[PDB]
């Protein structure tokens, strides 16, 4: 029992562009697994929190996509001919770079221009 | 333009990982060692989802769930023998003889009188008992007998209210993990499945500890299959046809009580009453003929060589014998006759395997926690199904001298590991971890 | 010690329309009860998260109220003459239906019209 | 229009549920078995909130908090006797006699010499001891005595530094649960309260294990009340007037030491020094007359029948006697005289209940974990209050032959359960779970 | 392993105005410390949640700053000549007052004017 | 205007607090009592951050990490001796003599024959053993010897597969806490550091249980320092120069086996084979001369008085002797000669400290859990560094009669606490709690 998770992964075999969103012994096992699941969920909420996206499922941002970030071709082919398992191989080697650029470009680039350019 | 970064969250991405599973039991709780207790009740809806266009590889011979469930069964077996009494002061010199006077249980039992310390810690008194001969060894040139396993390990008897009955146990993954299940009609053991579906919980597994033969197991659905280790030692055969097997121990057993110490209540086989016939098992010979004649061809097509069998060598009843757990008893059965079915299938009546009773078991040849079986009062039978076998691969054309083309010398048919049974029920399941983060390029741009 | 909960239930006996918002042995007991309270709170955050309401206390939505959803009369009578214990009896039998309709009408009906009708 | 859906979050909705409570202790920690240790310190502000217009039903006879606190006390009592020494090798044949020579403690004590194994495991030596007669039974036709409970259960003595003093313990609910408390001046047991208030923590409960009489308890505030089970077996009486009771054991006890084994230090009642007078308890007769004469009418108005009392039958000191816990001693007191107050209230001086000391207790008649009481050196008294009784319902007009109208034959006045005391302090509290989600129709509509 | 925390406190010695944002035995130790860290984080999310600031790092509000709230001088001196350790001494004695005034001025003062002054 | 309230979240605010730390071990796992097991593997990057303009005070003599790590070592030592066998039935009358016949190990060993109970619980047999004389006391006027600690505490031998080798252990704070580290070249003990940096994990600490001398420790980097308690009892000296020390026990030891009970396998020192020379330690005298002559001035400048030394008084080998742990042995070494270096530095060859072997240790003089050392077969040496000492402050000019100006009478040089070593490695680290909330006034105002 977690009763909290989303994404029951059913349409994973379909095309990525058209999925578009889904929707004692065992006592010690429970008291370990609940804490593991709770902390693993809160880590996702922390990566989602620093991007200005707490509560959303789909976000945009201001960060441009580099053409070195993965093997880059026509992006419409990437939507039409891949799945998440195929694209996730090309996601790697670019994890920490993008995950630092988003935290720089949201909490610093937007908030400073909100507080300093607009005086109030 | 550079299509800007989007971040989804309902993202189905797999990573192979290892984690801790947990219980799902049917609501049958009324202590039956696996206890149906501190164990999660099942969900009434078996929730699975199909996964088309999925090509997933998963290895049977590296499955973490098997070692997980072996450690679960060992820790449960250790916890269940904790509150019961030790049997330490029973190790004493035994004055034994024949009790009083073919197919007689009393010939395989000895009448042993001995001095035991009472509750007074000074006044030892002479009590008597009956024991099976395979739990007693010798000292001197007359009676002077030792109870076995007084030099190897400590012995604790089981509490008599417990039952050794295998309940079904489902395994489920915690939230944040998924269980991939193959659905092909055959599976070689280590390749890519096609019809893959996720499921929250596995099907029911009865932890039936045995050897030479897999009991109350899952059957294949097209043909008998041969899941083979990489020519390592053994190969698991899974039959299609369940073969009925019955086992019997007739008669009652008068049971007494002996106070070893404070609430240290030894249970004694006082007398054998009803019938003297030995414990025996009985199978239909034609079904067994069909099963062996199928198994020979299933191994023959894969190993490209004509199949033989060999009687196991002398040694441990781990490997020489069958090992049931019928009721509160432990059967050691002599199966060296039953693998000869050309002679056996002539008798259209039925066939008989003789078996012997054991009271003292160093548990399961991998746990070794010495359990003294409590005496079961009563006429007792049990029937079950034969679904699988644990055959050992023949020795190559370097050890046997004679040809090993056309002469696959199965010198044993054993597996001493209780783990290998549990590999024969978890060949379908893989634990995966969901990565729901996701990073993609897209048309939009946030203002 | 949870130090996290809201709604200390004091004005529960008053009218629902005018409440309008409020504001070893024991070691194993602590290590169980803290995890239970944390997971029970995160489940409420998950039901609140998929409705586009993370951080709010009072929300509106676009979902119409069916006149079969409970025993329906003048709704001003429902505000003026009930409490939460009285209304919660009529809430039941309609739990999963509304809790699926909200998750459909927020994360799919608004986000698709945000990303597709507005190109940017 | 259809008034669209709103979702609040500060939503006070109740559901009855069962969960785990926890400690709140006063900051008095200086091992006093309940230990004031690993136990949450109290909050200095008792935080409650009134709840007007609330009609809530809660049942006393199904309260989960009672079984929760019984399991807490049993597990705490088991943990507290774990590091102390066992008393297994003391079970030995005892050579006893009268020590040396009305109201003499030495007449109820025996001088017993016996052989004990020293620290050398070979050289047994003869030591001697004193024991009370109700912890010793016979074997033969001369001295030849057994220490009791060498055939029933194992005995461990308590560590002498511990104290059996009942500390107050508050119970509190974890965050996410609330405790409903009634505040009516009377409560029948199973109906709807009116003045209901929530509270974070209960009031202090002293776990005073006893029977026949409830000690240091909570008193009613208008009249003595009779909380009755549904004519099942018993009924709890809660008095208004606390009745003072004093209990005395005069004189010192010279204490020795005997090394049973390595750090196995038995404590011995070596000699009785000061005064020979038996242990006795003393109450004011007029207050007890008023209390019984009130209790008769409180039971009489409800059960519609005129009230009698009957002396308990022969048997277990669970039910025949009173059972204190004064200091590090266990008093068994003979209360068969005190329920006769028509004779008793004539003596304006005071009345005397005789009591006997017990060293060996199979604990509390529900735990049964055999505790050997350590000897308390010293002149010892203790006083306390009488607040409640555990009366048993009379037998009907089918078992006693004679009329049971006007003859309510209270054949016993007992409750062997320690649980029933704990029902007499948790008749106010209910555990509820908050459902803060809420769904309503409203005027607005989100754009 | 928490993998969730922010503020690795590096620029703490610098001026407060210019920091501007950063970016068995041990088994029982883990199972205690993880639960402690998770609950301590959720308490911060509760104090941040009732202020209308779930997901933000920097907020404004409508609450005026009293000149009795700490030792009050030119506030530009407070930004230019203090650090967080120096200002946190003057923060105390004013904890619960401000932490109640914010919860009053957000969830009650804004939400009532959102729902009642604006009919929809 | 009143500059309205802002709430940041990346807020570096400290509060001093107490919490639970955890492991970080190097990946060297192949049971070596500290076991490198259930212990977090280290991070390959030592992550620290400097903190300029930080003035932080932290006290060495109130550091919670020291008591934390003492409780960790005691609980680990208790867990590691749990599955090993008890040595209870060995307590028996011992018939001893000289084995057979300057610097002879056999002169300090006794040959002891005794009756032990076999696995049969009736047939005791006569076995024999060798023991060191400091583990045996007397009973009678001839042989009649007692194995020591049969009246004090229970003795369990160690499992022979374990190793007493001190592995390095890093301590790290959980997420939500930080570890402040000073970096000054000297630290008086209780003042304000200047060059302060935070770090996620401490450096490696080897739990080397010893006394009179700190082994394999951290050295100071400019001069030898004297961290002093507030004239309380003692003072920790930390040298700059590591002084090499070698210790030797030559020859083999033939080892036998004796079955005490079921799997109760006592290991016996059967015979001494190779060389008869006593166990001895060896240091360079010039380095020790420089170290003492430095330590005298480091204490002299602070305590303003000229420094003396005194040989320790008669009593406990806790304080009279050195206490190594070389291999699976326990050395008690006589250091009353080595503090006289004016005579000692004349011999340019080397100097020799004699040492004695002990099999029975009441563990570490603070745990006291009686461990029987298993016999180590083999020629054995071990070398190590001398980095620190635990000197005791001299007695004042009120107890010694003669002048205590210029006569600082160090009557002992000891610390019996294992805690005080652990104060000599955690003088740098403070646990702080981050308060990330923050409240400030600012120019903005939310609409
Ligand atoms: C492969 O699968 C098959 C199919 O399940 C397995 O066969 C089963 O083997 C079980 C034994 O391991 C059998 O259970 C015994 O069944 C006996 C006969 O049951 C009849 O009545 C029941 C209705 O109650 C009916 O369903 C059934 O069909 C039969 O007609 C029982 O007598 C026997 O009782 C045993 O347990 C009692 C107490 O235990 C009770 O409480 C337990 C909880 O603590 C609970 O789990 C138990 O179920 C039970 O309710 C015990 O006291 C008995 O011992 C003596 O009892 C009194 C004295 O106290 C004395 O008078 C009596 O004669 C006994 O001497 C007794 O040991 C079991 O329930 C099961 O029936 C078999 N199933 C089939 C279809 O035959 C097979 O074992 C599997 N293969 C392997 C290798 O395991
Ligand atoms: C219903 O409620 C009433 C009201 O509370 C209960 O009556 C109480 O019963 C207690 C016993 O269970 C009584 O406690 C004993 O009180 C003795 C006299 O105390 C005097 O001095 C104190 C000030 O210290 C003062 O407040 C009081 O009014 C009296 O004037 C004490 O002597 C006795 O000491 C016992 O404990 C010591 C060691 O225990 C110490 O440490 C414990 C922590 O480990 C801590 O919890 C204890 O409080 C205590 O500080 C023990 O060594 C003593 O035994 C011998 O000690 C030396 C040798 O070592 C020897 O010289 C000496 O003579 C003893 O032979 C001793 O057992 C207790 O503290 C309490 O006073 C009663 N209250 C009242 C108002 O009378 C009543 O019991 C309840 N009903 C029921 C059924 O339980
Ligand atoms: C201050 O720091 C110094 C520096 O570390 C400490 O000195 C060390 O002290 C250790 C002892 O506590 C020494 O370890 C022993 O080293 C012996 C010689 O090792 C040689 O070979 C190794 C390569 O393997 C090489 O690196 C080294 O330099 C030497 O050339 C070893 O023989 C000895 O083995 C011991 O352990 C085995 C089994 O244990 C094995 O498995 C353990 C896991 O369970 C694992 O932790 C162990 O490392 C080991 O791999 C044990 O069976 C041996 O006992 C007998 O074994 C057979 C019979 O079974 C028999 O034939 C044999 O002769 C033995 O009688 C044996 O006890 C240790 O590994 C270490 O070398 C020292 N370091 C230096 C640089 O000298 C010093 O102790 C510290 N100060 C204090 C006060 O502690
Ligand atoms: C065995 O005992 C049962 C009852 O204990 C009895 O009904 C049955 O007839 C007995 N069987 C024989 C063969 O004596
Ligand atoms: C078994 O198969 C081999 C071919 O691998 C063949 O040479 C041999 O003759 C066969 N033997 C029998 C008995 O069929
Ligand atoms: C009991 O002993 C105490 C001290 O142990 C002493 O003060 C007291 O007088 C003694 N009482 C009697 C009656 O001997
Ligand atoms: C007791 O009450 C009953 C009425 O239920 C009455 O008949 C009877 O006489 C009364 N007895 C006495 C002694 O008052
Ligand atoms: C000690 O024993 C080892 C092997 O066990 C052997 O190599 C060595 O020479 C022996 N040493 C002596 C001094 O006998
Ligand atoms: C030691 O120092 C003191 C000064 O505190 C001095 O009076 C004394 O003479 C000195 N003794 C020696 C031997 O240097
Ligand atoms: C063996 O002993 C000799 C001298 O007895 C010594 O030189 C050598 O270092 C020792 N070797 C070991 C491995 O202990």
């Amino acid at each position: 029992l977690g009763a909290l998770f989303l994404g029951f992964l059913g349409a994973a075999g379909s095309t990525m562009g058209a999925a578009s969103v889904v929707l004692s012994v065992w006592g010690i096992k429970q008291l370990q697994a609940r804490v593991l699941a709770v902390e693993r969920y809160l880590r996702d909420q922390q990566l989602l929190g620093l991007w200005g996206c707490t509560g959303k499922t789909i976000c945009c941002t201001a960060v441009r996509w580099n053409k070195t970030w993965g093997n880059i071709s026509d992006y419409q082919v990437i939507w039409n001919n891949y799945t998440w398992q195929q694209w996730d191989r090309e996601v790697n080697n670019y994890t920490g770079l993008i995950y630092t650029l988003l935290e720089e470009a949201n909490t610093q680039q937007e908030k400073n221009e909100k507080e300093l350019l607009e005086l109030d | 333009e550079n299509w800007w970064v989007t971040v989804y969250y309902g993202v189905p991405v797999w990573r192979e990982a290892k984690t801790t599973l947990f219980c799902a039991s049917d609501a049958k709780s009324y202590h039956n060692i696996w206890a149906t207790q501190a164990c999660v009740p099942t969900d009434p809806t078996p929730q699975e989802v199909l996964l088309p266009n999925v090509t997933e590889e998963f290895n049977m011979w590296e499955n973490y769930m098997v070692d997980q469930m072996q450690e679960d069964i060992i820790s449960l077996w250790e916890q269940s023998l904790k509150p019961c009494v030790k049997l330490t002061p029973l190790c004493v010199t035994l004055t034994c003889n024949n009790p009083t006077n073919t197919d007689d249980r009393l010939g395989d039992m000895r009448n042993c009188s001995f001095n035991v310390t009472t509750e007074l810690r000074d006044k030892k008194r002479k009590v008597y008992s009956l024991f099976y001969v395979e739990d007693i060894t010798a000292i001197g040139n007359n009676s002077t007998y030792r109870l076995i396993n007084c030099n190897t390990t400590a012995i604790t008897q089981a509490c008599p209210k417990t039952s050794f009955e295998p309940i079904p146990i489902h395994y489920c993954a915690p939230a944040g993990f998924a269980l991939l299940k193959c659905n092909d009609i055959d599976y070689k053991g280590n390749e890519t499945c096609k019809n893959v579906s996720t499921v929250h919980c596995t099907h029911g597994i009865k932890p039936v500890a045995t050897t030479q033969l897999i009991l109350n197991g899952s059957t294949a659905d097209n043909q008998t299959v041969a899941r083979i280790d990489p020519s390592e030692n053994l190969a698991i055969i899974q039959l299609k046809d369940p073969v009925k097997i019955t086992c019997r121990r007739p008669g009652n057993n008068t049971r007494g009580q002996i106070q070893i110490g404070p609430a240290m209540t030894f249970y004694n086989i006082e007398n054998v009453v009803g019938d003297t016939r030995k414990a025996y098992c009985e199978i239909n010979g034609t079904q067994w003929a069909k099963a062996l004649n199928e198994t020979k061809e299933v191994l023959r097509n894969i190993l490209r060589k004509n199949i033989s069998f060999m009687v196991p060598s002398g040694g441990d009843p781990e490997v020489t014998n069958h090992h049931f757990n019928c009721g509160g008893e432990f059967f050691y059965c002599n199966t060296s006759e039953i693998i000869n079915i050309t002679k056996i299938n002539k008798t259209e009546n039925m066939t008989i395997i003789p078996c012997r009773i054991r009271q003292i078991v160093n548990s399961w040849m991998r746990v070794g926690k010495g359990i003294f079986a409590p005496p079961i009062r009563g006429n007792i039978t049990c029937t079950s199904n034969i679904t699988g076998m644990l055959l050992e691969i023949h020795k190559n054309r370097e050890d046997q001298g004679e040809d090993q083309d056309q002469n696959n010398t199965y010198v044993c048919l054993t597996g001493g590991n209780m783990k290998d049974i549990w590999r024969s029920e978890l060949y379908k399941y893989k634990i995966v971890e969901i990565q729901p983060l996701g990073v993609a390029p897209t048309k939009c741009r946030r203002y």
